[PDB]
């Protein structure tokens, strides 16, 4: 930096070092809080696909999954039977 | 609108287009065959070639709309008739000029 | 929605609340148009405060047009705004919203007094001169008077013809599959 | 709208799932309940929630002490040899 | 007279004591920010019931 | 320390908070509005990259154009302030007392209230 | 406009302590839209292979 | 979004459907062979136990304190004007002490937090010990809220606004009966849904449904009054 | 791309024709005063360089082209589907909304023409702005995606800002006391400031909502959004209630700031104070018949799949607005304030009706 | 018998004759007339122009004179040259609108929406269950404005 000393005399490191440190500490604490506690809680992956889920949300999700699977299976079976009946009746 | 078949059919891919002439020709042929069969429930397997042509030519949404319209038409045909509807509409329009006074001291219920 | 041996019966028209909302919007627009036409017929610079409602104390047509427009905005029964408010309350009852009916009624009565209080200011010691002068004489616009008269007729007798407007609005809304 | 293009002018990776979901929605009379599989596949290809859950589980397992040494990969023969066996390409040798 | 009319009149007057007749830019922006933040806060409070 | 998605989602609203917080000087608010538009630009680019969405990527130039038009309007309004005799510091356009201002003091344009 | 650079004499501490610090604290506590995005170094880079 | 979901649950319907029930114990049962640390840590299910009067009272107190702190953050502190000398002294404290902002926040929010906690705890105890087993739920909610908010407005705000407090309490009680103790926008059942019990044949069920439809026909005014044209 | 079907752009021809005619005539009127007199030309009368043209002809042109558009709508035929890359929807309800907006604009233009014939205090630029607003505002109901809706509403907002800019400022009144004294009126600046910043807030919040809707669902089309939300509710796959609630809150708050509903109303009061009566006459029509109607349709038709979140937000907003205005509406002392608060009260009532409908 | 011949100068009046008050048909509903070209491009639509479209243009030209004068009657402080230019602009706009209407009529004839001279081999006939207008139209002038199978 040409005339680096004259340029950096006023603000070598920071204008308000205390405030800069408070900003850094707040950022660090908030990132720690979010990543460690808050986002994991919202994600709710601790008991994901657990055979015996102790969390109401996970139990509801598994209930939805099994109910959808049962609905799809039943409708597929019924549609297959209906198509077979229609094909049989066609050749009469 | 998530439950609306009409809007879900109105949805389409960015590059999708419908060949209405060909689809309607195939559908007319298939429905003529179905009418010739003249069964209570439309059994498409009784018209294999025309059914395949109709499926190839027409889109799923168009086919769904056509089947629903056919069901409604079948129900209307089973229920009413042209002369009956004409007479009923004429009678109702004639009645509309008069008033519907309450029936006091009824006997039923 | 009722089920009898897999036969669905629907005695409710889903595309009715939208029709009622459209009716309310149209009624408010009509009444706003009436009041604004009354204002535009006169000189605009006079009306700058609620006290200046006395400036409407002009010949009978303008005076009573303003009075009835204010009453219609308030929601007095015979006038047009009552149709919209009553139909909104009827639809709320149909949907079984007693708390919504309560809050609607609170807002309606507060707004009713808000509109009505200006009738007190409408009283003037003498007759105002709010008409623009053209060719040394006040300029009265026959076209705007005719439009105000049509709006007044509809404001007075909207209840009689409301069935046709309701039919048209329900017909328009039925195209929406909701 | 779903343009269906990639970031280099190609095809969006979710285009097949989107087409399947739209076809099912159009065909079915009860699309919400009869297109659950296709819609879930499309949502998975879009969001990747299941893979994130799998990664979370794998991270927890790795944190747990169960794995010591994975088998080496003999690339010449496209085979896997146990880490115990010594090979010329082995790092420790 | 009082418990039916003066009550509401005094309520309105006392509320208007705390309302600025003329809007200012600081109040406009602060009200917008307060709505944005606290509607979200109250909705999340309803969602969670911490 | 923070994932990019969360970082940008938070900093957009933080920028809005700064815009509201800073003293209401039209030029400063205009600069903060430009910064908010650029934050939206960056967030849209991030989401477009994540989801392979050419629409999200293309939102960039739309945001740039909208921001440019709004900035032109802001320049025009700031210049119009002079002809309309309004201080850029909007807080000085009203007589309401404000402890946030060290030297806010207005008097009626008179020399003596009592003559006799 | 404002060539000399002189600005309004404004004290931000009053508003910072009255309205902004607690509101920001609450917003930070209750605000997170990122659902399941994972930081780099969450898993070893050697597991990723698609690139 | 649901308010008070647990209380307004159809246990029979969820049981017949197989839907998970919010009334499950939700408890931890550490094994007798588990570690001492595991046994100690398994006690956290007490913090989930809902039949705990003191836990519930502290829960309500925390809710009230949070609400009061939010009110102070949003409207109360900004509306209240602090003396210039006091502001200067507290700013000097911030300058002369690290993290002075935290202590200033504590001092400013202590009144609101404390009053909110007290209001929440007292309200929970009031509603639970009294009005919990009344016959008319709507009337009980209205009267309880009216009295509580009347007293609260008389004490916290001003004794001269107790009538407005009572009116606001009546309104809040009606709102709470509408959207807290009742499920208007939180429906978890289809309208008209039911369950079948007993060994009735499908033919018998269809015959009964036909009879029900015949009865339902009488609802229509035209058929009941015999005012239909011959179609 | 091999074949460009006429079905993709048939509907754009009338609007483009109207735009061309409007702008060509506007440029001709702008350059109207230029008429060279050749040295061999003879003037029957001395030219009157001072001219103040009445905009009655502009208003009549607007009425004529609106009537032609009405004729096009009446004679319109086609299939119910989307055109031009699924960005615009073409169905009976949307076309009826377009026709209703056009009819109301035509009637209001007729009344405005009569008023202008009565007295002229408005320039040709004012009615050119009105022409642009009338041409571009009914196209909103043809929006098929939130992206195109945002762009159309931004264009309409720019047109309305143009209309406010071209408001008359100084009048030749009968007050002869202020000839040599400075009188300060801040109404113009207040209107411009509040409109500009409300537009900024609404635009940024709507863009944020659009970005997050794209993140949640691959597209931003109404039908796809609703289908994906309903299927997500069925499957329980995506269950970030915080994200869904925040998206809904951002959308609702953006529209609240845009419209000027009870929580944020004071800027609307200031704008009404600073606007002329004719400007209010047109703005109330535009607002109620388009902006508020689309706001209602967001909960009724477009984003109906998200009503499980919208209901609580709407209820809270309505309650707060009612309890906030109950006392304010009795503190005003201005005609413009009275009109604005009438609009606000009607908006609150319609919001309550919308809640009842979405129930 | 109910609609003017599509090849005549009055064939453009069929735009006002509609079976139902709807704007557009449903996605799947067959057009009233056989489809000539569903995927019609600009060039083919122009090639499909007809005496009906020419008559529509002529109607636009004839009706643009009174309308242009009506628009001009609200003009003041205008020179003769500017007045004539404004009249020319308005008349040209009306004629361009007529051209657009003719283009739309050609598109409709191609798609089968309006009478294109062809008829489906088998008509899909409705059942007039709801009839509030048959007798009214028969006894009134509006029977001309509606098309009935
Ligand atoms: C229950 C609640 C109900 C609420 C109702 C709300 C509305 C009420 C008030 C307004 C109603 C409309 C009034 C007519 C328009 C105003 C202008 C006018 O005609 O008077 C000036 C003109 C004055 O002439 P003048 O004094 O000799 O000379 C004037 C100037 O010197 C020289 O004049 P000029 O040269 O400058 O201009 C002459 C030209 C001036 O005319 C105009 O420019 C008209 C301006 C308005 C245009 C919009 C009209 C829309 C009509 C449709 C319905 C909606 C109405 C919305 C109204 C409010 C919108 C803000 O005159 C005309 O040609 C007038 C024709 C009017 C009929 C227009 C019909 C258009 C129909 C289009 C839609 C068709 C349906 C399509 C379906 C699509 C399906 C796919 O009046 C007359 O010539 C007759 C006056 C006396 C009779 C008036 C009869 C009015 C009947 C109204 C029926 C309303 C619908 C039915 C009832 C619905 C509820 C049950
Ligand atoms: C991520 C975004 C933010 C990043 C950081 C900021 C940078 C970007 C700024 C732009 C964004 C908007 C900023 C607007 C500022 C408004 C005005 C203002 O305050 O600034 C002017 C203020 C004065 O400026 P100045 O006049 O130039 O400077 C004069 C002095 O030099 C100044 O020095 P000073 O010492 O006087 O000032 C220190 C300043 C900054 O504060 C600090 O010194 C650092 C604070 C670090 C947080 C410590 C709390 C514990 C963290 C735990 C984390 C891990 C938890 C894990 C959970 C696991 C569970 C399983 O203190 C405060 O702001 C006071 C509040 C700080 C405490 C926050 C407490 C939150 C939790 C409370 C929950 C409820 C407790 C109930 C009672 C419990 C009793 C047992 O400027 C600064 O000092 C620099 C800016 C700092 C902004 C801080 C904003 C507050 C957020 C703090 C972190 C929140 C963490 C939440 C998650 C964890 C919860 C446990
Ligand atoms: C209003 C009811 C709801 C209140 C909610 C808030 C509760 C706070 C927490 C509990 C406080 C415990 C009691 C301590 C005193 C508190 C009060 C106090 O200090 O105030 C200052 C002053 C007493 O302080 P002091 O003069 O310095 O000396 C006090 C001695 O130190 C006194 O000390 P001492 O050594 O003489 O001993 C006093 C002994 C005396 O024990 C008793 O006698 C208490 C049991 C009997 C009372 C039961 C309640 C009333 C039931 C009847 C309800 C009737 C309603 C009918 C409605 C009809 C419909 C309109 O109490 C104790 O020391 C036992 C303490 C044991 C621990 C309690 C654990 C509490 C945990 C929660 C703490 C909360 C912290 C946050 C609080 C702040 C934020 C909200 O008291 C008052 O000003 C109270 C004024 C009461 C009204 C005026 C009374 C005369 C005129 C008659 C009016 C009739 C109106 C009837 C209703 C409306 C009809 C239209
Ligand atoms: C590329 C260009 C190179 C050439 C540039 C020119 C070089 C020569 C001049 C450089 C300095 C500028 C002139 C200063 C003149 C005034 C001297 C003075 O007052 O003191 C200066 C400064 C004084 O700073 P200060 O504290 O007064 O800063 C506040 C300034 N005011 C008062 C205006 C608000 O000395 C120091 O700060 C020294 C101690 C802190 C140094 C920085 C520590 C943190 C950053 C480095 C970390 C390194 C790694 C260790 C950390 C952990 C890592 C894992
Ligand atoms: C929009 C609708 C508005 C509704 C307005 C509601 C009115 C609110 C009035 C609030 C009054 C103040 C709070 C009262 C709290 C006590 C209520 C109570 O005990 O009733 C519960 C019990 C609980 O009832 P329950 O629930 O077991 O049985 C209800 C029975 N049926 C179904 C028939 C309704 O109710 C009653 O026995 C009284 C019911 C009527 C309310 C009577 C209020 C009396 C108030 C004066 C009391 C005076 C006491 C003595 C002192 C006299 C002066 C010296
Ligand atoms: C069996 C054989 C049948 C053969 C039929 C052959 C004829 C077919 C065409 C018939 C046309 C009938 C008249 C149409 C309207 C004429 C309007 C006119 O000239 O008024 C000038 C007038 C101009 O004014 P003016 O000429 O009345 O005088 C103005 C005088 N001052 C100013 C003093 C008051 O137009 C207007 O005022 C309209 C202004 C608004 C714009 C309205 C546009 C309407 C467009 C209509 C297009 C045509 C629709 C045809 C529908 C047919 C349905 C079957
Ligand atoms: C809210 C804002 C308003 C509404 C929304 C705005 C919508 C914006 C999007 C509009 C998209 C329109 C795309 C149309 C593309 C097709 C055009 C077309 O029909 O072309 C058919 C024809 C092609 O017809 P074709 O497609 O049948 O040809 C191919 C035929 N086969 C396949 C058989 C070989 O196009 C051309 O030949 C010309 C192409 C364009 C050439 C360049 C024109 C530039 C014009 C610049 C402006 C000039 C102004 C002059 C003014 C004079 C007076 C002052
Ligand atoms: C080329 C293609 C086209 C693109 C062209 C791009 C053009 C870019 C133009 C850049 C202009 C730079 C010069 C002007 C800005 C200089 C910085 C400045 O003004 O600082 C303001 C602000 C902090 O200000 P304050 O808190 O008062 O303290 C100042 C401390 N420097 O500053 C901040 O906010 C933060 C400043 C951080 C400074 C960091 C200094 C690092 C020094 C490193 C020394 C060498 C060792 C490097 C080791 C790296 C290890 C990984
Ligand atoms: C919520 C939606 C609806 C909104 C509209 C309003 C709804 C009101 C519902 C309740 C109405 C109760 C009747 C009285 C209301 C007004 C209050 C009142 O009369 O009591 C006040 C009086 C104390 O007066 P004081 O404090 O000196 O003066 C006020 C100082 N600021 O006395 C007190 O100290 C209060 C004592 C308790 C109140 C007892 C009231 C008993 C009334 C019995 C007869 C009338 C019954 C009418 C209703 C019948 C049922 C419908």
């Amino acid at each position: 930096v040409y005339q680096g000393f004259k340029v950096l005399r006023r603000n070598p490191t920071f204008y308000n070092p205390r405030s800069a440190g408070m900003v850094a500490l707040s950022y660090f604490a908030y990132s720690y809080y979010v990543n460690k506690y808050y986002k994991p809680q919202n994600s709710n992956f601790e008991e994901y696909n657990s055979s015996h889920p102790h969390n109401h949300d996970e139990k509801v999700r598994q209930y939805h999954e099994k109910t959808n699977q049962a609905i799809r299976d039943a409708v597929l079976e019924k549609r297959a039977e209906h198509d077979q009946r229609l094909r049989e009746e066609a050749k009469l | 609108m998530e439950f609306s078949n009409a809007l879900l059919s109105q949805t389409k891919l960015p590059g999708q287009q419908y060949d209405y002439k060909r689809c309607f020709q195939a559908s007319n042929t298939h429905f003529e065959c179905l009418d010739s069969i003249r069964d209570a429930y439309d059994n498409h397997h009784k018209c294999p070639q025309t059914y395949q042509a109709w499926q190839s030519s027409c889109d799923v949404g168009i086919r769904r709309y056509q089947m629903d319209n056919r069901e409604q038409q079948k129900k209307d045909q089973l229920l009413y008739s042209k002369e009956q509807l004409k007479n009923y509409n004429a009678a109702k329009n004639k009645e509309a000029y008069g008033i519907t006074a309450p029936k006091n001291l009824s006997f039923a219920f | 929605m009722s089920i009898f041996s897999n036969i669905w019966i629907n005695n409710d028209l889903n595309s009715y609340g939208l029709s009622i909302l459209l009716l309310n919007i149209i009624n408010y627009l009509i009444v706003f148009m009436l009041i604004l036409s009354v204002i535009l017929l006169t000189n605009l610079s006079k009306f700058k405060s609620l006290n200046q409602f006395k400036e409407f104390n002009s010949y009978n047509f303008i005076l009573y047009s303003l009075i009835f427009s204010l009453l219609s905005m308030a929601g007095i029964p015979p006038l047009l705004g009552f149709t919209g408010k009553f139909l909104a309350i009827l639809y709320s009852s149909f949907k079984s919203q007693y708390l919504l009916i309560l809050f609607m009624t609170i807002l309606n009565i507060f707004g009713m007094y808000f509109y009505i209080q200006n009738l007190r200011f409408v009283v003037k010691k003498n007759k105002s001169s709010i008409l623009n002068y053209k060719n040394y004489y006040v300029n009265i616009n026959y076209s705007i008077t005719l439009n105000i008269i049509l709006l007044n007729f509809f404001n007075f007798f909207g209840i009689l013809f409301l069935s046709d407007l309701i039919i048209i609005l329900n017909y328009i809304s039925s195209y929406i599959y909701i | 709208s779903y343009s269906g293009y990639s970031l280099n002018g190609g095809v969006h990776p979710c285009l097949p799932f989107y087409e399947r979901m739209l076809q099912c929605a159009k065909s079915e009379a009860l699309p919400i309940k009869m297109c659950t599989a296709q819609t879930e596949d499309y949502l998975e290809c879009h969001h990747r929630k299941k893979q994130y859950a799998l990664n979370y589980a794998i991270k927890k397992e790795l944190n747990n002490i169960r794995i010591v040494a994975l088998p080496r990969y003999d690339e010449e023969n496209d085979t896997f040899v146990p880490f115990s066996q010594a090979t010329a390409d082995h790092i420790f040798q | 007279e009082y418990l039916t009319k003066k009550t509401i009149d005094s309520f309105i007057f006392n509320n208007n004591r705390f309302n600025f007749i003329n809007l200012v830019e600081s109040k406009y922006f602060l009200q917008i920010l307060t709505l944005i933040l606290y509607l979200f806060f109250i909705t999340i409070f309803i969602l969670f019931y911490i | 320390m923070l994932t990019w998605i969360s970082f940008w989602s938070l900093i957009f609203w933080l920028i809005l908070i700064i815009l509201v917080l800073k003293p209401k000087n039209f030029i400063s608010i205009l600069f903060m509005s430009e910064l908010t538009w650029l934050a939206l630009y960056c967030l849209s680019l991030l989401f477009g990259a994540i989801y392979c969405d050419i629409t999200l990527l293309s939102i960039s130039f739309f945001i740039l154009g909208v921001a440019g038009l709004e900035f032109s309007f802001g320049i025009l309004i700031a210049i119009l302030y002079k002809n309309l005799n309004e201080s850029l510091n909007t807080d000085l356009n009203n007589n309401n007392n404000n402890q946030n201002i060290f030297d806010k003091n207005f008097k009626t344009p008179l020399e003596k209230i009592n003559w006799q | 406009l404002n060539i000399d650079g002189l600005h309004l004499k404004y004290n931000h501490n009053i508003n910072n302590v009255l309205y902004y610090t607690p509101s920001l604290v609450l917003f930070l506590i209750f605000f997170n839209i990122d659902y399941f995005s994972e930081l780099e170094l969450f898993l070893p880079l050697e597991l990723s292979f698609i690139d | 979004m649901e308010l008070n979901s647990s209380a307004k649950e159809d246990s029979h319907y969820v049981g017949v459907l197989g839907y998970p029930s919010q009334h499950d114990p939700h408890t931890l049962h550490p094994k007798k062979h588990d570690s001492t640390f595991t046994k100690v840590y398994a006690c956290r299910d007490m913090l989930w136990d809902h039949h705990w009067e003191v836990r519930n009272t502290l829960y309500a107190g925390f809710k009230g304190a949070l609400l009061g702190v939010a009110y102070a953050s949003g409207f109360g502190l900004i509306s209240k004007t602090v003396p210039s000398i006091v502001l200067k002294k507290m700013f000097r404290f911030v300058r002369n002490n690290n993290f002075g902002h935290i202590r200033i926040m504590q001092d400013l929010l202590t009144p609101y937090a404390l009053t909110g906690f007290g209001l929440g705890s007292v309200y929970y105890l009031y509603q639970h010990n009294v009005w919990e087993n009344r016959s008319n739920k709507w009337l009980a909610e209205v009267l309880s809220n009216a009295l509580f908010f009347q007293v609260a407005t008389a004490v916290c705000v001003n004794p001269g606004f107790h009538i407005y407090g009572m009116v606001g309490g009546i309104l809040f009680g009606t709102l709470k009966y509408a959207f807290y103790n009742s499920s208007f926008f939180q429906e978890k059942e289809s309208i008209g849904s039911y369950t079948t019990f007993g060994d009735l044949s499908e033919e018998e069920r269809k015959k009964q449904e036909y009879k029900d439809y015949i009865q339902f026909l009488g609802n229509y005014h035209k058929v009941r009054n015999g005012q239909l044209v011959d179609l | 791309l091999l074949r460009l079907l006429v079905s993709e752009y048939i509907f754009f021809l009338p609007v483009f024709t109207n735009l061309f005619i409007y702008w060509h005539i506007f440029f001709k009127n702008n350059i109207n005063l230029v008429n060279k007199k050749n040295n061999w030309d003879k003037s029957i009368s001395v030219k009157n360089i001072i001219i103040k043209q009445n905009p009655s002809f502009i208003i009549r042109l607007n009425l004529l082209l609106n009537s032609l558009m009405v004729l096009y709508l009446i004679t319109f035929n086609g299939y119910s589907s989307t055109f031009w890359w699924s960005h615009f929807k073409l169905n009976n309800y949307s076309l009826y909304m377009y026709l209703l907006v056009i009819i109301f604009n035509n009637y209001f233009l007729y009344i405005t023409e009569k008023h202008i014939k009565i007295l002229n205090n408005y320039s040709i630029d004012y009615f050119f702005s009105i022409i642009n607003i009338t041409l571009f505002i009914p196209m909103i109901f043809l929006s098929n995606t939130l992206f195109t809706f945002f762009f159309l509403i931004e264009l309409v907002s720019c047109a309305i800002f143009y209309k406010f800019i071209v408001s008359k400022i100084s009048f030749k009144n009968s007050n002869y006391k202020d000839n040599y004294f400075s009188i300060f009126s801040k109404n113009y600046l207040n209107v411009l400031f509040y409109q500009y910043w409300s537009s900024f807030f609404s635009s940024v919040m709507i863009v944020f909502c659009i970005i997050y809707l794209f993140s949640l669902t691959g597209s931003t089309e109404w039908s796809i959004i609703n289908f994906i939300v309903a299927s997500n509710n069925q499957i329980n796959y995506y269950t970030n209630n915080i994200t869904l609630l925040f998206i809904c809150l951002t959308l609702i708050i953006g529209f609240i700031i845009k419209l000027g509903i009870a929580p944020i109303q004071l800027y609307k009061i200031e704008i009404y104070k600073g606007l002329p009566f004719l400007s209010i006459f047109f703005y109330t029509t535009f607002y109620f018949l388009i902006f508020f109607l689309f706001f209602s349709l967001l909960f009724i038709y477009y984003l109906s799949a998200l009503n499980n979140f919208f209901w609580i937000i709407l209820l809270i907003i309505s309650i707060i607005g009612i309890f906030y205005i109950i006392s304010i509406i009795f503190d005003i002392n201005l005609f413009k304030a009275f009109l604005a608060y009438s609009t606000i009260i009607n908006s609150i009532s319609f919001i309550l009706l919308i809640i009842a409908i979405i129930f | 018998s109910q609609t003017f011949a599509h090849d005549s100068f009055l064939g453009g009046l069929n735009l006002f004759k509609r079976r139902d008050p709807r704007f557009v048909l449903d996605q799947g509903e067959r057009p009233p007339y056989p489809i000539i070209n569903s995927n019609s491009s600009f060039v083919d639509v122009l090639s499909n122009f007809n005496k009906a479209d020419f008559g529509l243009v002529l109607f636009s030209a004839a009706i643009g004179f009174p309308l242009s004068r009506w628009v001009l009657k609200g003009l003041t402080f205008s020179s003769l040259n500017y007045r004539r230019g404004l009249f020319s602009s308005v008349y040209g706009g009306v004629i361009l609108w007529g051209l657009v209407l003719g283009f739309n009529n050609s598109y409709y004839r191609l798609n089968g929406f309006v009478d294109n001279g062809l008829v489906w081999k088998r008509k899909e006939r409705k059942l007039n269950k709801y009839d509030f207008t048959s007798e009214f139209e028969d006894n009134s002038f509006f029977k001309k404005l509606r098309i009935r199978d």
